[PDB]
């Protein structure tokens, strides 16, 4: 959907395979704030939003 | 069984401000939560637009329907798209008891989820993360504190809700939420029994 | 239906102001996407003159005038008006009220494109600038 | 822009395939109308895009086009037709055409 | 997508001779009020929807202008990650292989890297008499540190 | 996306009583503050 | 240490970055001032494409 019209998903008890998100999209420009990309790859958390 | 015997609960909207906890107690509240609301063809306050979320208590106390549909008013007679519309009741005559009386009112279209819960207090917020269904069951019976069993992909602002009248004087109190500082005393075995607000007075 | 209806003079003078009275007897102002004057001088093909938004206070004006052209609106008399300053010989002309409708109104949503041919004229008042 | 229509005074008989011929000294984002005008009477719209034809408008008219070059085209000509038909352009500014003309034989 | 859309004015135009442009602005995280004319997308640039606010909505008339720019070669999409730390009793992890499930028995009173459940961490494990709410895997002290499991 | 279940085939929707806050059924107070 | 480096890619060599090339082609250190730039070599000298 369009920007004004997000689609928001929420994961709270599941795996997910990294690497295969990665390899499927392209990233042109990434800016993160108390946290890296590379620490959500190694690491667990209670909950993920995109 | 007749006519139904019910109040005005069906037609005012109260805003969802933080989220709201429920004392019950028996008999379950029904709710109607959504976040675009007018009124209908006949003039009735008490129609919501788009996704609305519904909280029906179905099969006699067993179960906790939760839907997220798009409800369309039939036009029948005695229905809310009927020139003549005084209110909406769930009535009980089957785990389907009280979501069958809602659809002879409406008409689910859209339905994103339907969950069930296999079933005191009742509270509801809502967050980024969605809206999150708390109860003092998941906890010990006795208890009063209540804990998170659902979590629900309902991600729009819920800025109404409405309380659905039901006809099986068992009363329910409805409180609000605030954003406040609290003094909770954790039990060896971990549960709270004594709080204290700290903005309700100088001591 | 609705059917505009416009008033005003027929002669004015050199450097005198023009003000043109266009009433609306179907609906309102406020049923519309914008109201738009047209001129034609005689023989000479249809021209631009300005519009104004039903909703708000914006107007738009042909740069050709020298913005010596006020078109205003009053929801209280259900018209709008117009006042083309500094008028000349090479100014009379026959004014047309126009209107843009909506592409549709339904529920409570009005949706119109940004620029939309003009729907339903009015008949004209003739003007002339002499002594 | 300088919009434009070719054939001038395209005089016809009862009964043809009117073709009419409007362009653009640039390209139109197809936001280009055809208007009726006779004689001494406020112009009427017929057609609201390339060919959306408008209400009341009898089926016999079908314009085309788009981008640079556009036509109305008309084969019953009906004594109720003949007038002057200016085009109109709402996608750089707002202007009309120079005015065809029509007459019977 | 047919194009890339976006909302250029959400307003609130208010009463009067409609002379009071109000912008309405959004929160972080939430949605628009005018997403809902166009939801789909905007069909072209500099759309115009108006809407009849009621009594409980503030009251005036809303307009809603989209802008439309057209599609690229190769579509291209935008994240927004949020990620949350000790507010649930599972997690969320990557495809991360820690190993095999391992046992304490042999190790109580030893210092052991420990990763239970995301939590992850060095501490020494005793047992104990149980404390806290059972369901609630994990005891935390005044700190936000954990002293039971 | 989800079914819902069949739509209700009631031709009628039934009558309700309608009482406002001010009637003796509905207007009394067991507070619980 | 000079590499070729298309620039669409330049997103992948920022420090945290979980993509491949941190892990298996280059992975820039801080133990030391540094700084990493992208440019483009001239037309007709001596570099070959
Ligand atoms: C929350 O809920 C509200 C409803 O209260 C939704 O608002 C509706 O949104 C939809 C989708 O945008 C609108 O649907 C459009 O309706 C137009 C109505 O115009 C004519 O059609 C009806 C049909 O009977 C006539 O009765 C009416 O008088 C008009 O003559 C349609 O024309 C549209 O169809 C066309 O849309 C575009 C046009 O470019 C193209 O895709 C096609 O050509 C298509 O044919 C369209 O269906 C609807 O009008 C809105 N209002 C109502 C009352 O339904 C919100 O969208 C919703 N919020 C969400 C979903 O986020
Ligand atoms: C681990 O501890 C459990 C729980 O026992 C508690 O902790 C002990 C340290 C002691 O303080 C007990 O009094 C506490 O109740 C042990 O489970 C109990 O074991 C005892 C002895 O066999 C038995 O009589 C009880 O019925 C058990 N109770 C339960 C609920 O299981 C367990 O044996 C300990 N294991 C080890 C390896 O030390
Ligand atoms: C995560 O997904 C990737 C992508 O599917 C998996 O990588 C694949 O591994 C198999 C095993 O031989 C290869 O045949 C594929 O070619 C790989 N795909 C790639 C590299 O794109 C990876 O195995 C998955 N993770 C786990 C833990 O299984
Ligand atoms: C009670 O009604 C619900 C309607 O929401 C039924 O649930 C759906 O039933 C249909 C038909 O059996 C299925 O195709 C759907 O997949 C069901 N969806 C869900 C979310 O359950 C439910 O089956 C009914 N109860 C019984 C016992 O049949
Ligand atoms: C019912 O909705 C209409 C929608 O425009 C509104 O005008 C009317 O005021 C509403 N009814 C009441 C009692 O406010
Ligand atoms: C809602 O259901 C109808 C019925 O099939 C369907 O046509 C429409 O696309 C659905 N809308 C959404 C947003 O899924």
């Amino acid at each position: 959907p369009q920007v004004y019209n997000f689609n928001r998903l929420v994961f709270t008890n599941c795996n997910y395979n990294l690497t295969k998100l990665l390899s499927l999209f392209m990233v042109n420009e990434f800016s993160c704030d108390g946290i890296s990309p590379d620490a959500i790859a190694r690491g667990c958390y209670s909950s993920l939003t995109v | 069984l007749g006519k139904l015997f019910v109040s005005d609960y069906a037609t005012k909207v109260v805003p969802f401000n933080n989220g709201f906890v429920v004392r019950i107690g028996k008999i379950y509240p029904a709710f109607m939560l959504g976040s675009s609301v007018g009124n209908f063809s006949n003039g009735v306050s008490g129609r919501y637009f788009n996704h609305t979320l519904l909280l029906l208590p179905d099969g006699c106390g067993t179960r906790l329907w939760a839907l997220y549909c798009v409800i369309e008013p039939r036009n029948g007679s005695y229905c809310p798209g009927n020139s003549n519309y005084n209110t909406f009741a769930v009535f009980d005559t089957n785990t389907n008891a009280t979501l069958n009386s809602f659809k002879e009112y409406f008409d689910l279209q859209n339905c994103s989820f339907i969950y069930s819960f296999n079933i005191e207090w009742f509270g509801i917020t809502q967050n980024t993360q969605g809206v999150h269904l708390y109860s003092s069951r998941k906890g010990d019976l006795y208890g009063s504190n209540m804990f998170l069993f659902a979590t629900l992909p309902v991600y729009d602002g819920i800025k109404y809700y409405t309380v659905i009248p039901r006809s099986i004087w068992a009363a329910f109190y409805i409180y609000s939420l605030h954003k406040l500082t609290y003094l909770l005393d954790f039990s060896v075995d971990g549960y709270i029994r004594r709080a204290v607000d700290c903005g309700h007075d100088d001591l | 239906e609705v059917q505009l209806l416009e008033s005003g003079p027929g002669v004015v003078r050199p450097s005198e102001t023009l003000s043109l009275s266009c009433a609306v007897s179907g609906g309102s102002i406020s049923d519309s996407y914008r109201w738009s004057w047209i001129r034609q001088p005689p023989g000479k093909g249809l021209e631009w003159v300005g519009y104004i938004f039903a909703t708000g206070t914006t107007t738009n004006y042909n740069p050709s005038l020298k913005s010596r052209v006020t078109i205003s609106k009053d929801t209280s008399k259900n018209q709008f008006s117009l006042k083309l300053s500094s008028v000349t010989a090479a100014d009379t002309a026959v004014y047309y009220c126009a209107r843009e409708p909506f592409k549709y109104c339904s529920g409570g949503v009005c949706y119109a494109h940004k620029d939309n041919s003009l729907d339903v004229w009015g008949q004209g008042v003739l003007v002339t600038v002499s002594s | 822009i300088v919009m434009t229509q070719s054939p001038a005074t395209l005089s016809l008989s009862p009964g043809e395939r009117a073709t009419l011929s409007c362009r653009a000294s640039q390209s139109v984002s197809s936001n280009l109308a055809w208007y009726q005008q006779k004689p001494g009477q406020a112009p009427r719209l017929l057609i609201h895009s390339a060919s959306s034809r408008a209400t009341g408008i009898p089926d016999r008219f079908s314009g085309s086009g788009s981008g640079t070059e556009f036509s109305l085209t008309i084969s019953s000509l009906e004594a109720e037709d003949v007038g002057v038909y200016h085009c109109y352009q709402h996608s750089s500014g707002y202007t009309f055409g120079p005015g065809t003309k029509l007459d019977i034989k | 997508p047919s194009s890339y859309s976006f909302i250029s004015k959400c307003s609130r135009l208010t009463g009067d001779n409609s002379h009071i442009e109000t912008p309405i602005v959004i929160n972080p995280g939430e949605y628009s009020i005018c997403k809902n004319f166009a939801p789909n997308g905007f069909s072209q640039d500099g759309d115009y929807f108006t809407r009849q606010l009621s009594q409980l909505e503030g009251g005036g008339i809303l307009v809603g202008v989209g802008s439309v720019t057209p599609m690229t070669d190769t579509l291209q999409m935008g994240f927004i990650i949020s990620v949350q730390y000790g507010t649930d009793t599972n997690s969320v992890c990557p495809m991360m292989d820690l190993g095999n499930s391992t046992t304490i028995t042999d190790k109580l009173g030893v210092c052991v890297e420990y990763n239970l459940y995301g939590v992850s961490g060095r501490g020494v494990f005793i047992n104990c008499t149980a404390v806290g709410v059972k369901q609630q895997r994990f005891v935390y002290d005044g700190f936000d540190n954990l002293i039971g499991y | 996306d989800v079914d819902s279940g069949p739509p209700s085939s009631a031709t009628s929707c039934k009558e309700a009583d309608m009482r406002n806050s001010s009637s003796e059924f509905f207007n009394k107070q067991w507070p619980m503050p | 240490d000079y590499f070729a480096y298309p620039l669409s890619m330049k997103s992948y060599m920022q420090p945290g970055s979980a993509g491949v090339i941190s892990q298996y082609n280059y992975k820039q250190s801080f133990a030391n001032p540094t700084c990493r730039i992208f440019a483009t070599a001239p037309a007709n000298l001596t570099i070959t494409k």
